[PDB]
């Protein structure tokens, strides 16, 4: 069978920045007849089905934007990315479509580079209708920071809390290459209610009283 | 317009086996090869195989040989990949595609012992621009839809990925907007979860 290999395996670069990733092949997937490469480009974002951006490895789909240039012949390809834009943000699969098995490449994955920014915090006392079922979740929003490696700290009455903490991370936004995060204080609800002063932090504090 | 519809999230038994479907339009059915693709979360793409309806040729790859078995249905234009001997290898999204062109939405299969389990959902208003959020908790299997309104507000809303507690899935969301828009607007939580059916709206209202 037919061997895919991409390179990088994964880079980040900063918007406006050129870029170029490998894939080469075990066997060429020149058409004799035609004379056209059969290797296939397709960018898959976060959460979204993959989407064919190149065919016959230079060929580009309607639709995508002419910063995409897919080249190469024989074994070795390249897709260019003339000038990285935010919602470039994805990984990048080529795919033989010369002779089953249609094999894939591992994909490389493009993250982006920003300037460091500070996280919008908002934290939430629990509902009361989890109050009246018996539960008590206390949810920290930290939103629209960078870069990913935030520390998330959180206090009762004044005195620091980890357990019952849970951590949650979206993947790098595509309009602006920032992170958010939640991170939820899960107790009983009378663990909660022996206690008056919740406070989550990134600095950047939010807190509430029970009064 | 062409479109693949892909049959809706499933949950299965170890053992067990599945019929994935794959109803296609918008061109000629026995003209193109249909192709199948399984993806592992957090895993790249790996090809199951195709079939040509038009004559009933398939193709496999090695690994799947025996665990998948394409079909096709003329009459109804409709693709179809059996996963028999269902284990949690077996757990993933599986698409299905024209061509290279082409992509259905894709179908996510969950192999488990564990029974079914609807989510509570809590609104959240802020304490006593604006941000609220929404509070998806102990349920199983994935996914959940959730979405603000009529989707009008997505421009600053924050989905986040679900944890797993305790053999249930958690997951909390979060929408900013400008202060004039709340509570002078309303603005409704709407989650979906297809195993358990179940369809709830929270209004954010002010505590
Ligand atoms: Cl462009
Ligand atoms: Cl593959
Ligand atoms: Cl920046
Ligand atoms: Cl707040
Ligand atoms: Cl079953
Ligand atoms: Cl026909």
């Amino acid at each position: 069978q037919i061997v895919m290999t991409q390179s990088p395996s994964s880079l980040t670069v900063t918007a406006g920045e050129k870029v170029t990733m490998s894939c080469k092949s075990s066997q060429s997937l020149l058409n004799s007849g035609n004379q056209k490469n059969y290797l296939t480009w397709y960018q898959q974002k976060p959460g979204q089905p993959p989407k064919l951006l190149i065919y016959w490895a230079s060929t580009r789909e309607s639709g995508v934007p002419d910063r995409f240039t897919g080249s190469g012949s024989g074994t070795d390809f390249t897709l260019t990315i003339s000038s990285v834009q935010a919602e470039d943000l994805a990984v990048y699969y080529c795919q033989n479509d010369y002779s089953y098995p249609l094999t894939f490449g591992a994909g490389t994955k493009l993250e982006l580079k920003r300037a460091d920014a500070a996280p919008t915090v908002s934290i939430f006392p629990p509902s009361s209708e989890q109050l009246t079922s018996g539960g008590a979740s206390v949810v920290c929003f930290l939103n629209n920071f960078y870069p990913k490696d935030i520390n998330v700290k959180w206090k009762i009455d004044g005195s620091e809390r980890q357990n019952g903490v849970l951590n949650s991370w979206t993947d790098q936004d595509s309009k602006d290459s920032t992170y958010s995060m939640s991170s939820t204080l899960t107790l009983t609800k009378d663990e909660y209610e022996r206690h008056n002063s919740y406070t989550c932090e990134a600095p950047i504090v939010k807190s509430f009283n029970r009064n | 317009q062409v479109q693949l519809q892909q049959s809706g999230a499933e949950l299965a038994r170890p053992g067990a086996s599945v019929k994935l479907s794959c109803k296609a339009s918008g061109y000629t059915f026995t003209s193109y090869w249909m192709q199948w693709v399984k993806q592992r979360p957090g895993q790249g793409l790996e090809w199951i195989g195709a079939i040509y309806p038009g004559d009933g040729d398939t193709r496999y790859t090695q690994k799947f040989k025996g665990k998948a078995t394409l079909t096709a249905d003329k009459s109804s234009s409709t693709a179809y990949m059996q996963l028999s001997s269902l284990a949690s290898e077996d757990s993933a999204v599986y698409y299905c595609a024209r061509r290279w062109d082409y992509w259905g939405q894709g179908t996510t299969l969950t192999v488990s012992s564990a029974k079914t389990t609807a989510p509570s959902v809590y609104p959240l208003a802020p304490v006593c621009s604006v941000t609220l959020g929404c509070l998806v908790k102990g349920y199983f299997p994935e996914p959940v839809t959730l979405t603000w309104n009529s989707g009008s507000l997505s421009s600053g809303v924050h989905t986040f990925p679900a944890v797993l507690q305790s053999d249930l899935y958690t997951l909390s969301s979060s929408v900013t907007v400008t202060s004039s828009t709340w509570p002078s607007q309303s603005i409704t939580c709407n989650v979906a979860h297809p195993a358990s059916s179940t369809k709830v709206d929270k209004k954010i209202e002010p505590r």
